[PDB]
């Protein structure tokens, strides 16, 4: 149904993580982290945060593009592997799927699964707020606050990024 | 040119925000009666669904405090129409 | 005085794009300090009524707080209209 | 590496450590750890040889994994308490994750395998930053969350470190792995007394830092990274052989030397809480540490090992290295026992 | 909902065209037709051998710079704050550091591709 | 905790277990580190958005910033690993303690 | 922990205002000046009580002024107004700026027929004081008694007796 | 304490630098013709590329 | 652990086994002292192919000058011993 | 903090984001503002050991407003009972809930 869009997207979210966690060739591993990046952007979006959802998807699209260019250089062999071409990758891929299937089965039937934490299967929609906000996006206001409120966060983040450039220039210089 | 028009646009926004402010007291009053009407309807029906359960105090709170606690989506729309709930929860996010 | 116009003219003939970058960047960091309308910018932001203006309880000693939205008391946006 | 870049990178490591120490927000504490880890790798790879690359690769993987666990604990704590304060955690599951995360960064067993390896693959100076300055931040977080740390978890790690640390170093001839395992064993004493009295954790950490720093400085003076190499020092700097003897004896906890103070004060606190068996086991188990410290003295100071003919050429040159703070550190690392009651200043 | 339908329609249309492409034409398959194309002669070695990246250092920098847009895209909303003096200072501070990052890599031959 | 939190925490564990169990490629184990960041990002975003913790809305953004300072750092070592050996196999990093 | 006390369906019933949103937007500026008192008195109750059930009575008086407000427009400016809000309703953003002509016809009719004066820019945003006989609520959060604090330590400092008293040290 | 396993372990290099390895990676080889727009039809230009 | 040491009896099995796999030598009359050319009838190239198998067997390079003299299985076993210093 | 420099220098570096009842942009309140305020005001100064026992109610209420476990269990019980009664033709849906 439609009331369970977030739960369905989260199931697909886990399936992508089982995807690249099996560690096929990073070409397919990068594909899995892009699929989960997209649906992960959907889940956040359905909770109200559209800027956050688009940001993570956008940032991971760029990052996984650099990984692709590196895979053809440092992480490639004559016969790249798929989820079917190894027993280790196949055994791990089917393992994670069954463990997700049994969680979806018990939560949707029992309505209460306790594994470390207690989880409730009534439906994600039961916790949403009822009232409306004002004439603005609440999450947008908070992200804008980074500059008026987060002065200390900007300074460290800006400094860390600047050193990040310097650091990789030293590491990769070689000789 | 761009600055004057933008400056004109800040004044238009204020005239738009003030009109909202003149209406909020009426919308607050309407929203209150709407929630309370729905909380009672959920309470009234629960009385006919837990009429036999031995250990059950109808309409009992779950908090120790007696303060007013704003109801969550599950409470307010307990058993309303399926499509009514979907637009209540994802109506704004999905409306484009 | 003879070497300042020799570095500038050397870069302008080799790095015209960089000259336009530093020159543009400099005005962004300087002009806001020197502008007289920068104060108005901050005042217009405070003038945008996002929240509801919750009223006050009249204790009887608040002559600076208006009794009606159309009273002389209280801040006015007259400066905004003429701006 | 350009000398300007070395300082800025060093100042970022300290800034990462200092941010963790002054922060009152679980987000900044994580940022501090990330900033520290960012600027520590280049110092390992300041020479660009295959062993530095392996050490940096192994060091990056371990700390980044630890950081994911520490951030995961911070999020679970946010859900169950709705606040970011750097104080006691509000969920048993988050405390376990944070404790393991911090134990991974410190190198406490069983998450210890990297410490012998990273130190061996990096210069002596780099190892000094890895085994002294990199404990300040992980320790300043245990100091603030010890009330919520599980008792059985923390003590188990300490009993494993003192055992793994003691046995591991028996088999080593490299000086950078003897100090790697000496570090692990000393982490056990620091975290064993944390549940009972955090003040004694600081004292054990301060004495450990001085003795460790003194050891590395004297190794750097002669450029010695093996047991045999250190055996020729009696033919170059005989005064340096005696200082190594005194420092090594102190590190073993022998009285009346400073290295006995942290052990002495730790036993007191545990006994006052009716913990008799554990300090006894820790004290006896520390004889393993003293044994492989005594082999260094036998090969270094108490006997004269064979030399080489070309050694005669070194007699004619002075020791040109900085050896900064060495004369002060050597004194503080042997002759502080009479000033034991000064530990109250740490409170 | 409306977005979902549009997404489902665009990709369904493309899939049908792919299905039609493979099932409408008359086919004639044999080994020499499906071999890899390298200008008429057989390729020497697999296309899966390593392919050197002469701009690896520029690629890594892209990650770090590509984050600045995450921290910079809020600026249109940030300008609406009442504390414009602080917000203005940090917005320029953040952008200025990005330029200093670029100028450091530029001078250090970072942007120059290797050989 | 709603049924969504189960999948995001289930996803984090899958990435965590994936990271700890290396196969051969170092790049394959770098993705799992980036995968864990995505789980934590989503889990924080759901928690912060749901409770209307307005100022905390900047936390997930800051998280991504250092999420990529590791990826950049992680790829930097991978370049240096393959230069020495020609491939990013982890079995070649066995000079230390052996 | 007790039953949640809610009003009956009879206690929440009132003559409702059934004019679409385009109508309210077009008539909000005159509504924000004529019905200021009955509903500024309501919002103060609502904020201070922090309980929908404690300000229902004030809520009914908001609908009263709102209804009587429209009856006045319906009896004098019925036609010029219906032209006004119809134009606003046409747009999807319900923009004021595209209906300034019809606004003048509506402002002049109310001004002449009813004497209403439109608020000036920045008026409805002001913070106003409202006189109410309703007592100021005590403990609106229904908070229990806070725990008593730890006793304070007082007295001039004196040096420790016999020193540190650490094993054998005499100082 | 030598064992069965650690019999073959060798002392690390005096200066910590291990010998560089032999030929590892070969340049990609590509046929730039003869059926190429820029090969003038009849030029099989066999190239060895590094990237 | 340290692998078992090479012994002159161990080498002998390897050589004969390698020769046994060869399809031109008749297994019946292949003695440790039999001659490749005269006894087994192999030609020059047939002899060169056998020496190539021995390189694969023990994994080391044999120069052409030496292989010109390995005319019977015995000296092969001798030659392998001389390279691995298997005096036994 | 290990070194409470902020208190010494009187500079707020990160305490503005520690709690969700702090000042927010445009005075936007959080969903559990009222409960977090009471727990913090109950437990101020007495210390953590006491607040673990004397302010236990105000913290259980807060923990309910966050995860709503005690609330979802109640709803879960009603749904279970309702689907049972409606399974054997014994529950008549009220008009508004459906129609
Ligand atoms: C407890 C209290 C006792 C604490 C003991 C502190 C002393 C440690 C032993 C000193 C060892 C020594 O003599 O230096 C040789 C040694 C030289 O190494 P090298 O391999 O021959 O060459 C280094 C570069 O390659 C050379 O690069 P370059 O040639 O291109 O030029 C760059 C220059 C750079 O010069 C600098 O060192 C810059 C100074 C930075 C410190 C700033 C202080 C705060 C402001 O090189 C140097 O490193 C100068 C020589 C080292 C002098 C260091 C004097 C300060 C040390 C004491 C302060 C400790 C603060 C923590 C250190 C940072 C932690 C990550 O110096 C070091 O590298 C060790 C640095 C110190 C790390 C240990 C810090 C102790 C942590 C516990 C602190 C407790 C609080
Ligand atoms: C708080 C107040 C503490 C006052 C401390 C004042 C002394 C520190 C400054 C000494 C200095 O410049 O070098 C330190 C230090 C040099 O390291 P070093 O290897 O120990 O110097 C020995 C040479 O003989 C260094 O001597 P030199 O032959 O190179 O030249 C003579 C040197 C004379 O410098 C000296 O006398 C070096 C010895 C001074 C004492 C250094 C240890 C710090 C003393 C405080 C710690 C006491 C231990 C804690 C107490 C525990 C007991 C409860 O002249 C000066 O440096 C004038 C300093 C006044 C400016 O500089 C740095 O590491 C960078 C900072
Ligand atoms: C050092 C520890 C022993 C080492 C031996 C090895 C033992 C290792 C195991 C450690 C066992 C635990 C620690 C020891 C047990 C202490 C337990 C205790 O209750 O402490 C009470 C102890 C005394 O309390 P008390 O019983 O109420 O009063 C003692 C008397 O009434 C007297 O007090 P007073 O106030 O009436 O008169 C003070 C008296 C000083 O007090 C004493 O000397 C005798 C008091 C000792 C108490 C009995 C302890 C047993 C050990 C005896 C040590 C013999 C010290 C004399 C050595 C020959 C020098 C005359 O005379 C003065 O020196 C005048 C004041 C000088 C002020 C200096 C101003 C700054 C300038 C500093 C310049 C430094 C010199 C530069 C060098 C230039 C050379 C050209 O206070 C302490 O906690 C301090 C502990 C450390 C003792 C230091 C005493 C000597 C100070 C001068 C250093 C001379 C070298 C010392 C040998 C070190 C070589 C490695
Ligand atoms: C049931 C199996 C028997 C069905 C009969 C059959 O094989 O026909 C399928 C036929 C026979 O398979 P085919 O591969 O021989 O058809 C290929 C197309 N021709 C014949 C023109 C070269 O295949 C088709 O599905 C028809 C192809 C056109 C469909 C294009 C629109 C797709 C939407
Ligand atoms: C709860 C579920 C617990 C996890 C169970 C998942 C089992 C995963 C194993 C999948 C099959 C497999 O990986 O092969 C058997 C494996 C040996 O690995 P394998 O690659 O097959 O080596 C020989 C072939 N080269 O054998 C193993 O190593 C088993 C390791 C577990
Ligand atoms: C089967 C099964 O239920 O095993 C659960 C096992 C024991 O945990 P538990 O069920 O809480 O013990 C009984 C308490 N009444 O617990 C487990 O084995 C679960 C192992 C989880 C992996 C923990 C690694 C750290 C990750 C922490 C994030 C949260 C993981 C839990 C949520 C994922 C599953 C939904
Ligand atoms: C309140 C805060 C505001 C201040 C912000 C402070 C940060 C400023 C820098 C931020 C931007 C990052 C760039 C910093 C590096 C400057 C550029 C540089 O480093 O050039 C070095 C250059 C190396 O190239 P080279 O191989 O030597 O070729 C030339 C041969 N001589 O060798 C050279 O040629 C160097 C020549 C000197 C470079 C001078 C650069 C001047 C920059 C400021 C110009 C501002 C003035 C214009 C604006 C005023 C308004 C119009
Ligand atoms: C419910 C809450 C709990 C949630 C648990 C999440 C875990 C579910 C499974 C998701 C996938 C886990 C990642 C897969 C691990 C992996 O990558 O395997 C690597 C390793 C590779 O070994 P390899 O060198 O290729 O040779 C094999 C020869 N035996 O593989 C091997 O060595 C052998 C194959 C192992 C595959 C089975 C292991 C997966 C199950 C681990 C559960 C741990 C608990
Ligand atoms: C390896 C695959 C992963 C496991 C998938 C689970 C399959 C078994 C389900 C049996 C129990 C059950 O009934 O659960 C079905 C659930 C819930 O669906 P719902 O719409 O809330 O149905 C109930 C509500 N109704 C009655 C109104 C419709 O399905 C899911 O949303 C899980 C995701 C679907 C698969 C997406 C990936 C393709």
């Amino acid at each position: 149904m439609m009331l369970y869009i977030v739960f369905i997207l989260s199931v697909i979210f886990v399936m992508g993580f089982v995807g690249f966690s099996s560690k096929p060739s990073p070409i397919y591993g990068g594909l899995g982290l892009i699929v989960s990046g997209g649906v992960g952007c959907g889940i956040v979006l359905n909770f109200g945060g559209s800027f956050l959802g688009l940001m993570v998807f956008l940032i991971y699209l760029g990052g996984m593009m650099v990984v692709f260019g590196y895979t053809t250089a440092m992480a490639t062999e004559q016969y790249p592997e798929i989820w079917l071409s190894n027993k280790a990758v196949l055994g791990a891929f089917v393992t994670g799927l069954l463990m997700e299937f049994f969680m979806v089965y018990y939560v949707l039937k029992d309505k209460e699964v306790e594994v470390v934490f207690e989880f409730n299967g009534l439906g994600d929609w039961v916790i949403y707020d009822t009232g409306d906000s004002g004439f603005f996006s609440e999450e947008a206001m908070g992200i804008a606050a980074l500059y008026s409120y987060g002065t200390w966060l900007v300074i460290v983040t800006g400094w860390s990024l600047l050193i990040g450039v310097v650091v990789i220039m030293e590491i990769t210089r070689g000789n | 040119s761009m600055m004057k028009w933008n400056r004109e646009r800040r004044r238009l926004q204020i005239e738009d925000f003030e009109a909202r402010i003149a209406l909020m007291p009426l919308l607050q009053a309407e929203k209150d009666r709407r929630v309370l009407q729905m909380l009672r309807e959920n309470l009234e029906e629960e009385a006919t669904v837990m009429k036999d359960v031995p250990g059950w105090k109808v309409g009992e709170s779950v908090f120790h405090t007696t303060r007013w606690v704003t109801p969550m989506m599950g409470e307010l729309y307990g058993l309303r129409a399926s499509e009514e709930v979907l637009s209540a929860t994802y109506g704004f996010i999905w409306y484009t | 005085a003879e070497r300042v116009a020799a570095f500038l003219k050397n870069v302008w003939a080799k790095e015209p794009v960089l000259v336009a970058s530093f020159a543009i960047a400099g005005l962004a960091v300087i002009l806001p300090t020197l502008s007289p309308y920068t104060k108005y910018s901050l005042m217009i932001n405070r003038a945008t009524p996002y929240n509801y203006p919750v009223p006050l309880r009249d204790d009887g000693n608040m002559p600076d707080v208006p009794s009606h939205p159309q009273d002389p008391q209280g801040p006015s946006l007259e400066w905004l209209k003429r701006l | 590496m350009n000398p300007i870049i070395f300082i800025i990178i060093l100042l970022t490591i300290m800034l990462g450590t200092i941010i963790v120490m002054i922060s009152s927000h679980w987000l900044l504490v994580w940022i501090g750890f990330e900033m520290n880890m960012l600027a520590i790798i280049p110092i390992m790879m300041k020479n660009h040889n295959p062993r530095a690359t392996e050490a940096s690769t192994k060091y990056f993987l371990t700390q980044s994994t630890a950081s994911m666990l520490l951030m995961m604990a911070v999020i679970i704590n946010l859900m169950f308490s709705g606040q970011w304060t750097v104080m006691k955690l509000f969920n048993p599951m988050a405390s376990m994750l944070m404790t393991m995360a911090l134990a991974m960064k410190l190198g406490m067993a069983p998450f210890h395998f990297w410490v012998p390896e990273v130190t061996q693959g990096i210069p002596l100076s780099s190892g000094l930053i890895l085994l002294t300055w990199q404990k300040l931040a992980p320790m300043s977080v245990l100091y603030q969350i010890f009330p919520s740390i599980n008792l059985n978890l923390i003590l188990t790690l300490s009993v494993l470190s003192i055992l793994i640390g003691g046995w591991g170093g028996l088999n080593q001839t490299q000086l950078r792995k003897i100090m790697a395992y000496s570090s692990i064993a000393h982490m056990g004493w620091m975290t064993a007394v944390l549940p009972y009295n955090p003040t004694m954790t600081l004292l054990n950490l301060i004495i450990y830092i001085i003795m460790t720093s003194t050891m590395f400085t004297m190794f750097m003076a002669n450029s010695t990274t093996t047991t045999l190499s250190l055996s020729h020092t009696w033919n170059k700097t005989p005064i340096m052989t005696v200082l190594i003897l005194a420092t090594l004896l102190s590190m073993g906890g022998l009285p009346p030397l400073s290295g006995f103070m942290p052990k002495w004060m730790i036993i007191q606190e545990m006994t006052k809480n009716n913990s008799i068996i554990l300090p006894t086991f820790m004290a006896i188990t520390a004889l393993l540490n003293l044994y492989f410290y005594m082999r260094l003295t036998y090969s270094t100071t108490l006997t004269m090992f064979p030399s080489t003919n070309n050694m005669k050429m070194k007699w004619q040159f002075p020791l040109m290295k900085k050896m900064t703070f060495l004369p002060t550190m050597v004194v503080l690392s042997t002759m502080m026992l009479p000033l034991t009651p000064m530990l109250s200043v740490l409170e | 909902m409306n977005l979902m339908l549009a997404l489902l329609t665009n990709f369904t249309l493309a899939t049908l065209l792919v299905i039609i492409a493979f099932w409408l034409p008359q086919l004639n398959v044999y080994s020499e037709k499906t071999s890899p194309y390298e200008c008429g002669f057989d390729p020497m070695g697999s296309a899966r051998l390593p392919f050197s990246m002469k701009f690896f250092l520029v690629a890594i920098t892209f990650l770090l710079f590509d984050l600045e847009i995450a921290l910079l895209l809020p600026l249109p909303w940030a300008s609406q704050t009442a504390n414009l003096n602080t917000m203005l200072t940090m917005a320029l501070f953040l952008i200025i550091l990005l330029a200093v990052s670029l100028a450091y890599e530029w001078t250090q031959k970072g942007l120059e591709w290797t050989e | 905790m709603s049924m969504v939190y189960m999948n995001i925490m289930m996803a984090f564990t899958v990435s965590l277990v994936g990271l700890l169990m290396y196969r051969s490629h170092l790049m394959s184990s770098l993705l799992c580190l980036e995968g864990m960041m995505l789980s934590l990002f989503v889990m924080a975003a759901l928690t912060i958005l749901n409770s209307h913790f307005t100022l905390a809305s900047m936390m997930p953004i800051i998280l991504l910033v250092f999420a990529a300072c590791e990826a950049a750092l992680g790829l930097s070592l991978l370049v240096m690993v393959s230069n020495t050996y020609g491939t990013d196999y982890v079995q070649n990093l066995n000079l230390l303690q052996c | 922990p007790g039953i949640v006390e809610l009003p009956s369906l009879e206690d929440l019933k009132v003559q409702e205002v059934k004019v679409s949103s385009s109508v309210l937007k077009a008539a909000a500026h005159h509504y924000g000046a004529q019905c200021d008192k009955p509903n500024k008195e309501f919002m103060l109750c609502r904020w201070e009580e922090k309980d929908p059930r404690r300000c229902l009575e004030e809520g009914k008086l908001v609908n009263q002024c709102a209804l009587e407000f429209f009856r006045q427009i319906k009896r004098h400016c019925a036609e010029p107004f219906t032209e006004y809000w119809t134009c606003i309703d046409y747009s999807g953003l319900q923009l004021f700026r595209r209906c300034r002509k019809q606004q003048a016809q509506f402002d002049e009719c109310v001004l002449d027929k009813l004497g209403w004066v439109r608020p000036d820019l920045g008026d409805l945003s002001k913070v106003t004081k409202v006189k109410t006989d309703r007592p100021l609520p005590e403990n609106p959060y229904h908070s229990r008694a806070r725990p008593e604090p730890n006793p304070e330590v007082e007295g001039d400092l004196k040096p420790a007796r016999h020193g540190s008293r650490l094993f054998f040290w005499t100082m | 304490y030598p064992t069965k396993e650690t019999a073959h372990w060798k002392p690390p290099p005096w200066n910590d630098v291990d010998p560089p390895k032999d030929t590892l990676v070969s340049n990609l080889t590509l046929n730039f013709g003869p059926q190429h727009p820029a090969a003038h039809g009849v030029l099989r230009l066999v190239m060895e590329l590094s990237g | 652990s340290d692998a078992p040491p090479l012994t002159l009896e161990g080498i002998k099995d390897r050589v004969l086994y390698v020769l046994k796999l060869y399809d031109k030598i008749d297994p019946e009359k292949l003695s440790v002292n039999s001659h490749f050319m005269k006894d087994l009838g192999l030609d020059s190239l047939d002899q060169v192919e056998i020496i190539m198998a021995m390189e694969d067997e023990f994994g080391f390079e044999i120069p052409d000058i030496d292989a010109e003299k390995l005319m019977c299985p015995q000296e092969i076993v001798d030659y392998i011993a001389d390279k691995k210093d298997v005096y036994e | 903090p290990f070194f409470d420099v902020q208190k010494r220098l009187g500079v707020d570096l990160d305490r503005w984001m520690t709690i969700q009842s702090a000042e927010q942009p445009h005075k936007i309140p959080s969903r559990c503002h009222a409960f977090e305020k009471e727990w913090i005001e109950c437990a101020h100064g007495i210390g953590s050991i006491r607040a673990e026992k004397e302010c236990k109610i105000e913290f259980e209420d807060f923990r309910e407003c966050l995860l709503r476990q005690k609330t979802m269990k109640r709803l879960h019980a009603i749904r279970r009972q309702r689907e049972k009664l409606i399974k054997e033709g014994k529950y008549t849906p009220p008009p508004h809930h459906s129609g």
